[PDB]
């Protein structure tokens, strides 16, 4: 996959409707089901301080970036087989561009 | 003369890739309604839609079941019990208008059998063959199970659907899906956070979390925990009896264990009351999309 800027706003909603139920975005943001996602691009899967993640997440050993994200968002399970993370996927690569260019700025 | 008996019949000429193409309009549906409930998707009020038609059997006297396809008559519709279902009619509306030769207790059946293929959970077999009955034989309200009972009430209720200790604990386990809904059953809250997919957590909640039995805003009790998630009276039931938590934390510590059981008790349940001839044919395990590069 390949990153292109697109709305942040439209990314919020995307966050807010379909990630907030299990992850917050902000500095020092508690973990919940899932890892706070705060300075997630330049880390790698699996490092989240204080977070209980899968044996599988954390092997995939990926250095998170805008490229990788999108790969990983259009299908959680496929790019992380075992994750724990119960999401289907954004299909839509103008979807998975808004999002991402909101989680840049949110978490950045 | 005697006592009803219901004959399994699948229309002529109708055969397995024919229901496939059922499952897939279901699965694909499935994924293009998918904002329904803040996005859980329909797949958890289909399968409860599939218990709730098929958990009206009675196996004294074999009335109800999901044989008939009542549920589309007003009195089971309109049961206080089902309230919310009409959600699951819905979505499954333009589906029998493609495929108009389903018969309706094929197509609740089926349904349930998809929406838990497609979030994951185990093969459910399936047979083809239930028959639309008049609207004389739909059983009055009263017949599924009230929620803020205890685990004697649970035991002998199910013992009306002909299920054991290890069929009740299984089924019970597709409480991982969806959630409760105030306006629906005087109860709020998921069961847990991965709402759309078929796993263990159901058990894995009940044994690891901190419950603290509450009132919620209809007045009714429920045990509610930390993290957000609710427990019915008659989920926390299994493990206030012995026979049933020693079943829960077998299927805690191992789902494969939990999805064959489930699935051989979900079939049962898809299938009681029904009589299918010695030459009927093997029941069909439909593929996954993901199954089928799609
Ligand atoms: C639960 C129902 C969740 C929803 C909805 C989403 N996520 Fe998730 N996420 C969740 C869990 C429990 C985990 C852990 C996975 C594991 O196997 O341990 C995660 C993980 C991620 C990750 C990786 C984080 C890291 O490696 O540090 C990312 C980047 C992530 N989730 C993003 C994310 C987004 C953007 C979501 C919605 C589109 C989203 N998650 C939904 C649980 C849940
Ligand atoms: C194998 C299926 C299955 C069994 C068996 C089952 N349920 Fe559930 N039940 C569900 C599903 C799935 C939902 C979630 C529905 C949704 O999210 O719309 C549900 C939801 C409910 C709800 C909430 C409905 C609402 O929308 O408010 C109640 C209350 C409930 N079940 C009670 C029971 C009781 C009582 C029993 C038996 C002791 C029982 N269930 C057995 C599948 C089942």
């Amino acid at each position: 996959a390949e990153f292109k800027a697109g709305s942040a706003k439209k990314g919020a909603t995307l966050f807010k409707t379909r990630c907030l139920q299990c992850h917050t975005v902000e500095k020092g943001g508690p973990h919940k089901v899932g890892p706070n996602l705060h300075g997630i691009f330049g880390r790698h899967s699996g490092q989240a301080e204080g977070y209980s993640y899968t044996d599988a997440n954390i092997k995939k050993n990926v250095l998170w970036d805008e490229n990788n994200m999108s790969e990983y968002l259009t299908n959680p399970k496929k790019y992380i087989p075992g994750t724990k993370m119960c999401f289907g996927g954004l299909k839509k690569e103008k979807d998975r561009n808004d999002l991402i260019t909101y989680l840049k700025k949110a978490t950045e | 003369t005697t006592p009803l008996v219901h004959v399994a019949s699948v229309e002529k000429g109708r055969s397995y890739e024919d229901f496939q193409k059922v499952y897939n309009a279901i699965a694909l549906k499935l994924r293009e309604d998918d904002e329904y409930d803040n996005y859980i998707g329909y797949g958890p009020v289909l399968v409860r839609l599939a218990w709730h038609t098929s958990g009206t059997w009675d196996k004294h006297d074999n009335t109800g079941g999901s044989y008939g396809g009542t549920y589309r008559f007003k009195k089971e519709f309109n049961d206080p019990s089902n309230a919310g279902l009409q959600n699951g009619f819905k979505f499954l509306e333009p589906i029998h208008k493609e495929f108009p030769w389903i018969s309706s207790g094929d197509l609740f059946s089926l349904g349930g059998v998809t929406a838990v293929q497609e979030m994951q959970g185990p093969k459910i077999p399936w047979r083809a063959g239930r028959v639309d009955t008049p609207e004389d034989t739909t059983p009055d309200n009263g017949r599924l199970p009230d929620a803020d009972k205890d685990a004697d009430y649970v035991r002998t209720f199910f013992q009306r659907l002909n299920m054991n200790d290890r069929e009740v604990v299984a089924l019970m386990g597709a409480h991982a899906l969806g959630k409760t809904h105030l306006k629906n059953s005087g109860y709020e809250g998921p069961w847990g956070a991965a709402n759309n997919c078929f796993t263990n957590e159901f058990y894995l909640n009940l044994l690891n979390e901190d419950w603290k039995l509450e009132k919620n805003d209809a007045n009714n009790e429920q045990w509610d925990s930390k993290s957000g998630y609710m427990m019915l009276p008659t989920d926390y039931s299994l493990i206030q009896d012995p026979k049933y938590l020693s079943i829960v934390k077998e299927y805690a510590n191992d789902q494969d264990k939990f999805f064959k059981d489930f699935s051989k008790a979900f079939e049962k349940l898809l299938e009681n009351g029904i009589t299918f001839p010695k030459d009927a044919p093997s029941p069909f395990i439909f593929k996954t999309l993901e199954e089928q590069g799609l």
